[PDB]
């Protein structure tokens, strides 16, 4: 059995990872106090779920994370919230002062004061597994900490633990919820210095999960509230492989094996269906077929951009629920004669498919009805580059005049970044290009 | 108060549409760069479409379709024909065709030339390109090694492809002609065939032994305005319009112009639509499109109909740009953007 | 980044500052005591962003008052909320300024400055995580504008790191006190151009045209007046007092809205503005924020272009019209918007509403055409100093004539610095 | 349409279908960085305090 140990950074991180491990504690029958009835091998054990719990000689089942915020404000909620007693002290990391949504406030002024308490802390929790096989990390592109500091620790980890496998859950900015014009820059030079750290990351655009909650939960306005438990189910989806019995994404690196054949495209896009309001009182339950062709909707996708314009690497099938593996080869059949499934020529056109029994945990009270399958899509498509575009243009508009540059010069940060980091997206952009385009 | 943006100046059609919107006084025109718009008259080479639906509280409609290239190159045009089993690679309103490079087809279009060859059959084929433009890039030839040779010495793909060596003739003058027929499909993927063609005339009798004087043979409006010593000598233009042409169909043939040729044509162009609208329909996408495309169409003999090519940014005939350009507005444009009368279009199912 | 440290120096400094404090006290149900009697917790989570907490659970203003004549102060003191701020915290003197920029800022204003510092500093020391400063003051006298400008180049010397942002009020022709105004208000605006990241510019001669036009008043009064910077001040500042996501604390304001060291001065504006019961639509606000007649810097937006913008919109209502309402004005007038700042215009939502009102909102705008103020004072600095005239009571200072012609250079050139950006 | 390396076990169970086969940094050189911004932060501020002096 081998750990896995996860890091929330930033008011994103923060509140999705909170999210996440109320989700798992209803998924293993953990209660908010940590006992688990379930458990039988007090203390100890290496059953599936123990890489993301460890064990007290009291019985208590604790998560094997650490949360990072410049700021005290939002991991304060956590140590007084529902799972208050989940934590102990030493796993949440505050300091007083935020980034300011700037990147260099967060990677040179502020994070040079932070980053040997951060690892110490981390040091902490690896110590204690007898196999550890690497991170996750959460965090926003636009924040000054999330982008900033995430940047910084992804190098420092590389050097401490340059065996281990590093992924990312990232938050790709949105104006329909963001709060800095700024955001670009950010996102840009972040990518730029945590390329070569990461080797594999899931990008989420608030629009698309902004969006799919107006739509399929009829929710007037969305809150962050909202969006994290959408975005705990997807990402407890792909989580799930390490925490229960099964066979296929075991252990992280099978992630980079599987999704992942070069290294700097890295960046899987991510499809869930069905989401369904709860307060549809009667609604009809999808079929196999039904929730597999809906993972080639855009609508349904955690980034809008339409992959028929694009070339998939690598594609697998994450299912929860009523799924035997007949109904999926019959739905799988039935799209590729309807659907424009393009994959390069030197990969095979195949997909990898896993299915868990249990179907999926939804939060009492939530927004999302219970149903009895869903399915998570992760394809490595080309046609997430178009998310790089878009992002790439609004940097060039503000950059030809310079404007906000000397908010970044002031931190210490010289104007020769900006241009090197904005030469290594325009790599990335011809990459993806030679890689999809005819 | 709807607004639009102009990304390519050098567009006939969509110069008069941009003219018609603001005669409405509900469209405002912004700056070529501005991005807050409703609609965008896009350019014609690495159109953005990467950055269209992302305006939270704008609908954005643009005037074409991603992907439909595949019909409008010639290169991609023949191989969407072989390979699409919606269209079999033996429908029989497409000529014979292969693509070569100067992957490639050659092998297998000399086996054809070989069994034509030996059999006896006409074997004159034409090879052109798609940076053929205004009458230069084409070869007409029965002798295969002077068509491969003439590719060879340009850098380009070409496409060689049976030449009709029995087209339809009209009297007097003994003359060549093409249809061109113009095709509006809508956001909601209706398709609208325009009521009005035009037929593009060689003024010089067709002289089938000689294939080098490419003036009866190329019935382009630049190469008959300029070559051909007897422009504007039978019609206005070199174009003749379907009363006439219809009229004329009655008088000489005992048939009218829908019977022969127009239910070939509307079938053809809903054949090529349907089979690309699984890979460019924006019925689900975050924004949408409509496009105007001109079909080229050949007439034999036997009144049978040929395509040609498809052209995604054609331009019009003087005498019909207010009566397309209107309709573009009411069926493409309005019909998203409502403002504050029998039809011009054939709605094909 | 929780504590921000007030200051308010001369006449209208101190009565423009007393009134804010007047507001915003009732707002977080504060009385003139500094006892507590609301009735939402939403009135006590961000009170110390204002205020100090002592003994009994009382609250104290972090609030200095500055100024060279007592005569002012003495008023503030008697006042309504006089009882309310710190003893302590009254800075002042005997001589008064002459409404003369060289009294305040290098003789008069020089003998004081030390002993502002002193509150300053200890107001500073017992914070938790000190914001930064704010302060109100006019720029056509001298104590506000000549010590005003002095405090804030010593309190960036001592506190370089933090945020130095004012509520700055510009003279006018039409409610003027003496003609020495545009020399005052030009060697100020030079000071502020250097040493403070926001500037908020408030025009007495709009502030007049609102009383008479709108309003209805046929002869205003400052007291008028102040009512409307009142009532400006309390919404521009709801982002700090209250909970919420967006522009939630005065760097990450600052980052948002000022795009270019210099160009830091914002327009604000205010909806409504009723001669009063009736309900106002969301789509009445928006069209009234965005309306020149609720500006407060005399300053024509379809003159220039916005860099930047800021809304607040306060009350119980339909976030989902808000959105829309928002994403209309834009869209429907984008040509008054620059292209190159993608989402250039930030919206906010607070549930509780001002006193007297359903619903409100606020506009803070970065808009190139705040150059027509200093295009205004540059001319009426030029006809009076091209013949020297009223030279000799800054001369009897000390001051030099060079000094006079670099402020006006400087000036000018943030004028053509705006006009690049019009054009850009 | 071929299946492949079916896993079952109590929970779920596994497989893949193939449809159609193919045709860094010392910790001494981030110290350097940072302490490089570090050290233009401490000369921006004394061309700051060196203007305010005159
Ligand atoms: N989906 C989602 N997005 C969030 C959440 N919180 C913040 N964001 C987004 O993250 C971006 C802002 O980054 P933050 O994480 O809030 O900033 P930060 O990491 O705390 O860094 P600072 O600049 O120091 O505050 C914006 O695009 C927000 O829309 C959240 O809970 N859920
Ligand atoms: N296979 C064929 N058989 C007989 N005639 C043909 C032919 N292909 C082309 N032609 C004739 O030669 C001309 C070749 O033009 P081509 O097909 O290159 O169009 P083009 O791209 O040069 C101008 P457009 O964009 O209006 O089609 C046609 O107009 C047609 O008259
Ligand atoms: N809006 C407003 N303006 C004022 C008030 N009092 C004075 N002014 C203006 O302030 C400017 C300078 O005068 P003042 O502040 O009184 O001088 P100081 O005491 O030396 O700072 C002049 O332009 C006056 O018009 C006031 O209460 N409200
Ligand atoms: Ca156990
Ligand atoms: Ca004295
Ligand atoms: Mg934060
Ligand atoms: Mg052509
Ligand atoms: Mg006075």
């Amino acid at each position: 059995m081998r750990e896995c140990i996860s890091i929330h950074v930033g008011q994103a991180g923060v509140q999705i990872g909170n999210a996440c491990w109320e989700l798992y504690c209803l998924e293993h029958g953990i209660q908010p106090d940590g006992q688990m009835p379930s458990d039988k091998t007090i203390g100890g054990g290496d059953d599936s779920f123990n890489t993301f719990f460890s064990e007290t000689g009291a019985g208590k089942h604790v998560p094997r994370a650490v949360f990072v915020d410049l700021e005290p404000t939002v991991i304060d909620e956590v140590r007084t919230g529902t799972y208050r007693q989940l934590f102990h002290p030493e796993q949440l990391i505050t300091g007083k002062e935020d980034a300011a949504n700037n990147y260099a406030r967060g990677h040179y002024t502020i994070g040079k004061e932070i980053i040997d308490l951060v690892l110490d802390r981390i040091r902490k929790l690896a110590d204690q597994c007898t196999g550890l096989q690497g991170f996750l990390v959460f965090h926003s592109f636009g924040g000054g900490t999330g982008s900033g500091f995430t940047s910084l620790l992804m190098e420092r980890l590389s050097v401490d633990y340059g065996k281990k496998s590093k992924l990312e859950f990232s938050i790709y900015p949105a104006p329909q919820v963001s709060t800095a014009v700024v955001e670009p820059y950010n996102s840009i030079l972040t990518t730029h210095t945590t390329l070569e750290h990461s080797d594999c990351a899931f990008m989420v655009d608030n629009e698309a999960i902004y969006d799919i909650c107006r739509r399929n939960l009829d929710i007037e306005r969305p809150t962050y509230t909202n969006l994290n438990r959408l975005i705990s189910q997807i990402v407890s989806s792909i989580t799930a492989s390490l925490r229960f019995d099964g066979a296929l994404n075991v252990d992280l690196t099978e992630f980079q094996t599987n999704l992942v054949p070069y290294p700097r495209i890295h960046f899987p896009l991510a499809t869930y269906a069905p989401v369904i309001s709860a307060e549809k009182a009667y609604h009809e339950q999808l079929s196999v077929a039904e929730i597999t062709n809906a993972c080639f909707e855009p609508a349904n996708q955690m980034v809008k951009c339409d992959p028929r314009h694009g070339k998939y690497m690598a594609c697998c099938l994450l299912y929860r629920g009523d799924v035997v593996p007949k109904d999926v080869n019959a739905a799988i059949a039935t799209i590729k004669t309807k659907r424009s499934i393009q994959f390069v020529d030197w990969c095979p056109t195949g997909f990898k498919v896993g299915i868990n029994y249990q179907p999926p945990t939804v939060v009492p009270g939530g927004d999302l009805a219970k149903v009895q399958r869903a399915v998570c899509m992760l394809s490595n498509t080309t046609a997430i580059a178009e998310a790089w575009a878009r992002l790439d243009h609004k940097f060039d508009l503000m950059y030809a005049k310079r404007a906000f540059v000397h908010w970044y010069v002031g931190e210490g940060m010289e104007e020769g970044e900006f241009s090197e980091a904005r030469e290594d997206m325009a790599a990335l952009e011809k990459d993806y290009e030679e890689v999809g385009v005819d | 108060m709807y607004t639009f943006v102009v990304r390519d100046e050098n567009s006939s059609v969509y110069a008069e549409v941009s003219r018609l919107l603001l005669a409405t006084g509900q469209w405002k025109r912004l700056r070529k760069d501005n991005p807050r718009f409703n609609l965008m008259l896009g350019e014609r080479n690495r159109l953005p479409f990467g950055r269209l639906g992302h305006e939270p509280g704008l609908v954005q409609l643009v005037n074409y379709y991603r992907g439909a290239d595949k019909l409008c190159r010639k290169a991609s045009l023949v191989k969407l024909i072989k390979t699409s089993p919606e269209l079999s690679e033996s429908c029989t309103w497409f000529p014979e065709s292969y693509v070569i490079y100067p992957t490639d087809e050659r092998e297998v279009f000399l086996a054809a030339y070989n069994r034509r060859r030996e059999g006896r059959e006409g074997n004159v084929w034409i090879a052109k390109s798609s940076a053929g433009a205004k009458g230069e890039g084409i070869l007409i030839s029965s002798e295969a090694s002077e068509l491969l040779d003439f590719i060879d010495e340009q850098g380009q793909v070409h496409v060689i492809q049976k030449y009709l060596e029995k087209p339809l003739l009209l009297e007097p003058g003994h003359r060549k002609f093409d249809i061109r027929s113009w095709v509006l499909v809508d956001h909601l993927y209706n398709i609208y065939l325009y009521r009005e063609g035009v037929l593009r005339t060689s003024s010089e009798p067709y002289n089938s032994a000689n294939f080098q004087d490419k003036t009866c043979h190329l019935t382009n409006h630049c190469i008959q305005k300029e070559y051909s010593k007897n422009y504007g000598r039978y019609e206005e233009g070199n174009e003749m319009f379907f009363e006439e042409f219809n009229q004329y169909l009655m008088d000489a043939l005992n048939t009218t112009l829908e019977n022969s040729i127009l239910l070939q044509i509307k079938h053809i162009i809903r054949s090529c639509l349907m089979c690309i609208e699984p890979a460019i329909s924006t019925k689900h996408l975050h924004y949408q499109s409509f496009q105007l495309f001109g079909f080229d169409f050949m007439v034999d003999e036997e009144l049978k109909v040929w395509l040609i090519e498809v052209n995604g940014a054609p331009a019009c005939a003087q005498k019909l740009y207010a009566e397309l350009c209107q309709g573009i507005v009411d069926v493409a444009i309005s019909s998203v953007f409502p403002l504050a009368p029998t039809s011009i279009f054939i709605k094909l199912h | 980044m929780r504590e921000i440290v007030h200051i308010q120096a001369g006449q209208c400094g101190n009565q423009i500052g007393a009134k804010f404090w007047e507001v915003i006290s009732d707002e977080h149900g504060i009385d003139p005591t500094g006892s507590y009697h609301g009735d939402s917790d939403l009135q006590l989570e961000r009170i110390n962003v204002y205020y100090n907490e002592a003994t009994g659970n009382k609250y104290v203003p972090r609030a200095i008052l500055v100024d060279l004549e007592p005569g002012t102060m003495d008023s503030v003191r008697s006042g309504p909320f006089g009882q309310i701020f710190r003893p302590d915290n009254f800075v002042f003197g005997q001589s008064g300024a002459g409404n003369n920029w060289a009294k305040g800022h290098y003789t008069e204003g020089a003998e004081l400055v030390d002993s502002v510092l002193d509150v300053v500093r200890k107001e500073s020391e017992s914070c938790d995580c000190l914001q930064g400063f704010q302060l109100t003051h006019s720029l056509g006298g001298g104590t506000g504008s000549g010590m005003g400008t002095l405090l804030i180049s010593k309190i960036r010397e001592e506190y370089p790191d933090r945020i130095m942002n004012t509520f700055s009020v510009m003279p006018s022709p039409k409610v003027s006190d003496t003609v020495v105004e545009p020399y005052n208000a030009t060697l100020s605006v030079h000071q502020l151009v250097e040493n403070t990241d926001e500037t908020y510019c408030i025009d007495n001669e709009a502030l007049y045209d609102i009383c008479f036009r709108t309003l209805k008043l046929t002869t205003p009064t400052y007291g008028d007046l102040n009512h409307l910077v009142s009532a400006t001040m309390s919404g521009v500042t709801t982002c700090l007092r209250f909970p919420g996501q967006l522009n939630a604390d005065l760097r990450k304001l600052a980052v948002n809205m000022v795009p270019f060291p210099r160009l830091h001065f914002f327009m604000p504006g205010f909806a409504p503005l009723t001669s009063q019961y009736r309900a106002l639509t969301v789509p009445e606000l928006t069209q009234q924020m965005f309306d020149s007649k609720n500006m407060m810097a005399a300053c024509d937006p379809r003159h220039g272009r916005y860099l930047t913008v800021a809304a607040i919109f306060r009350g119980r209502m339909s976030m989902k019209e808000v959105d829309e309402q928002m994403l209309n004005v834009q869209n429907k007038n984008s040509s008054y918007f620059v292209e190159w700042i993608p989402n250039n215009v930030k919206t906010a939502v607070c549930d509780i509403p001002p006193r007297g009102l359903k619903m409100s909102a606020t506009f803070i705008g970065n808009s190139t055409a705040i150059q027509e103020l200093f295009k205004r004072i540059s001319e009426q600095f030029t006809a009076m100093f091209r013949r020297k005239a009223f030279l000799h009571w800054y001369t009897g200072e000390g001051m030099d004539e060079m000094e006079f012609t670099e402020a006006e250079s400087n000036m000018n050139d943030l004028v053509s610095e705006y006009q690049q950006y019009q054009d850009a | 349409m071929e299946v492949i390396e079916l896993n079952k076990c109590t929970s779920g169970q596994s497989f893949e279908v193939i449809l159609k086969p193919p045709s860094d940094p010392s910790l001494e050189e981030i110290q350097k960085k940072l302490e490089a911004a570090e050290e233009r932060r401490k000369y921006q501020e004394a061309e700051l305090l060196k203007h305010l002096a005159e």
